[PDB]
């Protein structure tokens, strides 16, 4: 648990993006990478976009749920869901943050996505908390993830259990 | 227009507050006020300028409602926050803003018709404030005729299960001593005060204020209140009993401790223009420190501060170091002519006996006073009394509310005819001993020739006396610097450790104190003419002020082999 | 030209740049990032002087290649001041251009970056190495005892003849007067830029380049009325956003036509129009008219005076708004007309919007010559950390202390004038000062104090006789034991009419000669002893 450890989980997702080039003095490494031709799309990792888009070589473009109707509609199928919501790709809370930081210089509407991704947010970790002001009688067998994500649950994941355990053994 | 401000602006306004480092916003900052009941929020004046052009001229112009459009943005845009699911929101409750600037400090001078219903920015300082009675909101003003046979003419029965309530403090505010009072005396204002800010301002402060001066009732009168209050920085000009201070001056605060070339960098401190003087000074700034206020089971407790004497030829430079004494926690100063008695007076509204109660002021500060000689003995013994129980009693009238207050004190003077006295025999106080003996220090001042010191405090002088000169060249010395960090952290110091002693100093100390009255008693013999316990509880005090000092809890005798070598200035002062 | 070159430099390096100046930072922050672009490790350095440059070659002495030197090169044949030159890359690129030609020829080791209309010294190295007299070049170099391939030794007064006949022009060069010539990073800038970089930060840097000696006053612009298209054909053309422009971060990049009065922006009026030179002296407020002079403007303006108090960010709206679009105008007519000129402004965010030179006047005020005795370097460190957009605690006590220097500096020109410290002496007028300062030890500061005292007291007591005569001044070091600094300055309002002073205080040096130094690649500059001055000054008068 870290701002960057789950950066060498996440960051090895998957877009897709237009490079400039012709294929390189090296064309192509051995792996499921494709054939690089400038003008036409190409599917790479995370790791690479950083290190690209910096150096000044293309563009690069998002998934689709990041957008705005998608992404005002599920936070209103957030509003009753009592147990959880739409889960796209299950750690994009950091995705989000490499792309705008860098990308803005060409992406569309840079800050209207940052309001919702954050409206969720909120509201989500709030209810990661109400499960506890219910969580009764040392019931560790039962419990949510149902459609839960990974970057908040670190966010909790040191103050409880470690001392949970060998707290409620009473019962 | 009501709305279109709510609607939109407001209501996004703390939405759309956005720097990357994800930060900037005032939504985190309302989450993490709400989770402890805290229920405020501050923001600057010059923000809205990075957000709009145009608001902040509407914000100035009519601040009243537009102050209450933001407490319906900010509860409607924190209840969604508070809303974990639909399932808890036990209810939902208000909240107060405060806003702040940096534009420009004004003065009372200038309160005028035109700055009516106007945001405005001033600083002052205060006396004292009221006490906290109620106001409230809205319940179960002209309350007109209708009912609701008949039922005549305005029966309306407040249901008070049904009211509400909020607070009401009525604040105070004296001018500074800088603004042309000099062919006058100084004016004051009276204020008010509304929800959280109740026990945010003790009297005897310096203020910045954000406020406004609107009515109540063409001789109509006037008042202020604030309108999001913040304080002043006169080197720390409020850092008083609250904390802003974050771990970076902890850290600087206790790097400066361990740092063992403290004490003699600040018997240098205090005059970056005098010479000399300096077992004089190694005592005027544990003075400050204090030791520990010990109760026991039984009664005692005793005597915590210490206390300061000075008489001396004129001469010498007394009267600045007072002054200076005064300006670097809290204290205040008068000297002679002023009291025996406290203040039973009586309001004129309702025909009571009040207490309005200034050795009170400094329960906590120090305060200090020149000519207990000038001022006689009608105003002597409640001060007699006050200085070593701090159990300040009154029983005038039906009231025996015998009060306290924790002060030390320090007391210059002047005899008669310079050193006349000072040679010969019984003419050192012309009064009593009994408040020669009730105190700690004993350090006279004599003002002998000498033709290298003459030439020295000559040349010393002028360069201090030419020209305002330091700007460059005083704080390029060592450490000798910045009182204002004296201010805070004494408010640290004092206010965390227990101090006391250790072992090996006690028997040390009681033999000391042993030989020290024997040679009194010799002296007594010696001469075939002619000790308290003060002297003992009060030395113990240097101890627990140096410990205070050095932040270690235990302090040794041979840390306070200089107190006791202070100490020793005042033995073979009152040589004889 | 290294769009050749620069595919040379891969390999390593080292990157120095010669004593402080806000032409060096900005030139050389933009040449770190390029060089950690591709995959190369450099090295900055700093300079206090040229030994510190001989030890940093010293300290540097290996056989590292591509070695590089920015704003600097007239100090030495420098193939004679470095031995292990033999066949190693330098570089050169200073503005500093009065440079002799042996650092230029010997074609190994040094890069001509020669390329001007001034085609004046092709034979001057025809006759200086290649002609010699009482010493087989076939010349004067070689034998001259009619052995060469009215008298046989005619061939030396032949010689001499064409040597000194053109030492008229000899003497022109180093000997009469220096100055600076072009920029110092927008070359650099139209290098990089067919490299495809976009960065508006390096635009700013380069800004900030020229906006120190843009002022036409201190050192001459030229191509600032030709830059105000050149500089918009860079980035005004090439627009990355048609529509999309209404953004928080680093929006694109404006030009303005404002003006060069002291903090405007950040302070209130009142103080900020007594202490520039431009407003001040033209307005005359040292005397007690001035202010009565400059109220019946504000009159005119009729801006209120509690206002005028204010700070400009700190008033109203309208007439915030509005100042500049009254000033401009109704300014004219009063005395005062050459404070309007070309500069730039952007925003990062919400907080301010910062004024393009605003920074100069804080780095300019980094340096403190603290008793510390390391403070100078990490100074440079400071400041070339401070030009980003990050680090922006520090930029505002950068303003702080400007601003409190600035009025400082007025404290003692009062205090100087009315007790006529003026003294004459002579063909040129002549300062002495007494004790040190933290303000005004060095001499950057220095000469702002003679740059306010100058057009006061040479515009405001005399006729027309004398208001073109040069200057000096005295500063004392109490750091150094008694050294006694001088500057030497120029007389009134003759921009291309640089100084004399290149060499001309060697006169007295030549004559006599008394421990001077010129350690500083800075000509304008000179240093001595405590008090050996005075029979150096009768030497020096002529
Ligand atoms: N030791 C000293 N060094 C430098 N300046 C001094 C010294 N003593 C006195 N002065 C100058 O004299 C003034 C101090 O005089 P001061 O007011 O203390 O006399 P005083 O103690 O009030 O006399 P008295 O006790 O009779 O009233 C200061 O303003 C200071 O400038």
């Amino acid at each position: 648990m870290d701002p960057s450890i789950i950066e060498f989980i996440g960051e090895k997702c998957m877009i897709s993006i237009i490079p400039n080039f012709s294929n390189e003095p090296l064309h192509l490494i051995y792996g499921p990478v494709g054939p690089f031709r400038a003008g036409f799309p190409v599917f790479v990792p995370l790791w690479m976009a950083t290190h690209l888009r910096k150096q000044q070589k293309c563009r690069i473009v998002p998934p689709e749920w990041m957008d705005m109707d998608i992404l005002e509609e599920i936070k209103e199928e957030e509003k009753r869901s009592k147990f959880f919501t739409k889960m796209p790709c299950e750690h994009y809370m950091v995705v989000a943050q490499l792309v705008m930081s860098t990308a803005p210089d060409d992406v569309p509407r840079c800050e209207e996505l940052r309001t919702v991704i954050k409206d969720i947010f909120d509201i989500r970790e709030s209810k990661l908390r109400t499960s506890i002001d219910a969580f009764i009688k040392g019931e560790g067998t039962y419990a949510k993830l149902d459609n839960l994500t990974l970057l908040e649950i670190h966010s909790v994941r040191p103050i409880l259990p470690y001392s949970l355990d060998h707290i409620a053994r009473y019962q | 227009i009501n709305l279109q401000a709510v609607k939109k602006k407001y209501k996004e306004f703390i939405r759309t507050f956005n720097e990357e480092n994800f930060f900037y916003k005032y939504r985190d900052t309302l989450k993490r006020n709400y989770l402890n009941g805290r229920y405020f929020l501050e923001i600057e004046m010059e923000d809205l300028v990075g957000f709009d052009e145009t608001l902040a001229d509407k914000l100035n112009k009519q601040p009243t409602e537009h102050l209450e459009i933001f407490e319906e943005a900010a509860r409607e845009v924190a209840d969604e926050i508070t809303a974990p699911r639909p399932e808890h929101e036990e209810h939902m409750h208000d909240i107060q803003i405060l806003l702040s600037s940096n534009a420009n400090p004004t003065n009372i001078r200038q309160l005028k018709s035109d700055c009516v219903s106007k945001l405005v920015k001033i600083a002052g300082i205060i006396v004292a404030a009221s006490g906290i009675s109620a106001k409230a909101t809205r319940m179960s003003y002209a309350l007109p005729r209708k009912c609701n046979p008949k039922c005549p003419l305005d029966p309306f029965f407040i249901m008070p299960d049904k009211c509400k309530c909020v607070d009401f403090q009525t604040l105070k505010l004296q001018e500074l001593p800088d603004f042309v009072p000099q062919g006058e005396i100084p004016r004051h204002l009276q204020l008010f005060c509304d929800r959280s800010l109740c026990e945010r301002v003790v009297p005897g402060n310096r203020v910045l204020i954000q406020g406004i001066y609107s009515i109540r009732k063409g001789v109509r009168a006037p008042y202020m209140r604030v309108v999001g209050i913040t304080v002043d920085s006169e080197g720390a000009g409020a850092i008083s009993r609250y904390s802003n201070i974050t771990s970076d001056e902890e850290e600087h605060f206790r790097r400066m401790a361990a740092s063992g070339d403290i004490y003699e960098r600040l018997s240098q401190s205090l005059a970056p223009s005098i010479f000399g003087s300096r077992d004089i000074k190694k005592a005027i700034t544990c003075m400050l420190f204090g030791g520990s206020r010990k109760r026991l089971p039984d009664g005692l407790c005793r005597r915590g501060d210490i206390n300061v004497l000075l008489l001396g030829d004129p001469g010498t430079a007394k009267s600045q170091l007072l002054k200076f004494v005064e300006k670097v926690p809290i204290a205040v100063y008068t000297s002679g002519k002023g009291g025996l008695t406290a203040s039973v007076m009586k309001d004129p509204q309702t025909r009571n006996f009040v207490m309005e109660g200034a050795m009170v002021l400094a329960d906590g500060g120090v305060v200090c006073i020149d000519e207990f000689d000038k001022m006689r003995e009608d105003d002597r013994v409640a001060i007699h009394e006050a200085m070593e129980q701090q159990t300040i009693s009154i029983a005038k009238a039906g009231i025996t509310t015998t009060l306290n207050s924790r002060c030390s004190v320090l007391a210059a003077a002047n005899s008669i005819f310079g050193r006349w006295d000072d040679t010969k025999g019984e003419e050192n106080i012309d009064f009593m001993p009994t408040i020669l003996s009730r105190f700690d220090m004993i350090f006279i001042v004599k003002d002998i020739h000498d033709e290298s010191r003459d030439i020295t405090l000559a040349k010393h002088i002028i360069n201090v006396h030419l020209s305002s000169n330091k700007s460059a060249p005083s704080e390029p010395a060592e450490g000798e610097i910045s009182l204002s960090t004296f201010k805070k952290y004494i408010h640290y110091c004092r206010t965390h450790c227990g101090p006391r002693l250790s072992e090996a100093a006690g028997e040390k100390l009681k033999s000391r104190y042993v030989l020290m009255r024997s040679g009194a008693g010799q002296q007594e013999k010696a001469s075939d003419k002619r000790i308290t316990v003060r002297q003992l509880e009060a030395v113990i005090r240097i101890s627990e002020s140096l410990a205070k000092i050095r932040l270690q809890p235990f302090a040794t005798d041979e840390h306070v082999n200089e107190a006791l070598r202070l100490f020793q200035v005042s033995t073979l002062d009152a040589a004889m | 030209l290294r769009n050749d070159f620069y595919r040379q430099l891969v390999g390593k390096r080292i990157l120095i740049v010669v004593n402080y100046d806000i032409d060096a930072i900005c030139a050389s922050r933009i040449l770190q990032a390029l060089f950690k672009y591709d995959h190369m490790l450099y090295t900055v350095v700093p300079i206090m002087g040229v030994t510190g440059l001989k030890r940093a070659y010293g300290e540097h002495q290996g056989d590292v290649k591509y070695v590089v030197l920015v704003n600097c090169g007239g100090c030495v044949d420098i193939v004679e001041l470095l031995q292990p030159s033999d066949d190693v890359t330098f570089f050169i690129c200073d503005s500093h251009r009065p440079l002799d030609v042996c650092n230029i020829y010997s074609d190994r080791q040094v890069c001509i970056l020669g390329d001007a209309s001034l085609e004046e010294n092709i034979p001057a190295f025809e006759t200086i190495f290649y002609d010699s007299e009482g010493e087989d070049s076939g010349a004067g170099e070689s034998d001259q005892e009619d052995q060469a391939p009215h008298e046989q030794r005619i061939l030396k007064q032949r010689a001499r003849r064409q040597w000194e006949s053109e030492r008229d022009r000899i003497m022109f060069e180093y000997t009469q007067f220096s100055y600076y010539g072009r920029s110092a990073a927008l070359m650099v800038f139209e290098l990089a830029w067919k490299l495809s970089k976009d960065n508006m930060d390096l635009l700013w840097w380069a800004i900030v380049g020229i906006t120190e000696q843009l002022l036409l006053g201190k050192i001459e612009s030229g191509a600032y009325t030709l830059e105000l298209e050149q500089i918009q054909s860079h980035v005004s053309r090439l627009t990355n956003k048609t529509n999309d422009q209404n953004t928080m971060s680093a929006s694109k990049i404006t030009f303005e036509n404002d003006l060069h009065l002291v903090l405007y922006r950040h302070w209130p009026v009142t103080e900020s129009m007594r202490y520039s030179r431009y407003s001040s002296c033209q307005l005359k407020l040292w005397t007690l008219r001035g202010e009565k002079r400059l109220h019946e403007l504000l009159l005119e303006m009729g801006l209120p005076l509690v206002h005028a108090r204010q700070t400009y960010g700190a008033m109203d709206l309208v007439l915030r708004k509005e100042f500049f679009s009254m000033v401009e105008r109704l300014a004219e007519k009063y005395d005062i007309a050459d404070i309007v000129y070309g500069t730039f402004t952007l925003s990062y965010g919400y907080r301010s919007r910062y004024a393009a030179a605003d920074y100069v006047y804080a780095l300019l005020a980094i340096m403190e010559s603290v008793k510390k005795h390391k403070t100078p370097e990490d100074c440079f460190l400071e400041a070339s950390d401070a030009l980003s957009r990050q680090h922006k605690q520090l930029l505002s006590a950068g303003i702080d202390q400007a601003k409190l220097l600035h009025a400082a500096v007025f404290r003692q020109v009062q205090s100087s004038l009315e007790a006529r410290q003026v003294h004459s002496a002579g063909s040129f007028f002549y300062y002495v000062l007494q004790e040190e300062h933290a303000f005004f030890s060095y001499p950057y500061a220095l000469g702002l104090l003679a740059r306010f005292l100058l057009r006061g007291h040479v515009a405001t007591s005399r006729a027309r006789q004398a208001s073109d005569l040069p200057l000096i001044a005295s500063c004392p070091l109490n750091a150094s034991e008694g050294m006694c600094l001088l500057v030497g300055i120029v007389p009134v309002r003759e921009d291309s009419p640089r100084n004399f002073f290149g060499k001309a205080f060697e006169q007295a040096a030549q004559k006599s000669g008394v421990a001077l130094l010129q350690d500083f690649f800075e000509p304008a500059v000179v240093q001595l002893r405590q008090s050996d001055l005075t029979r150096f000054l009768d030497s020096l008068t002529v």
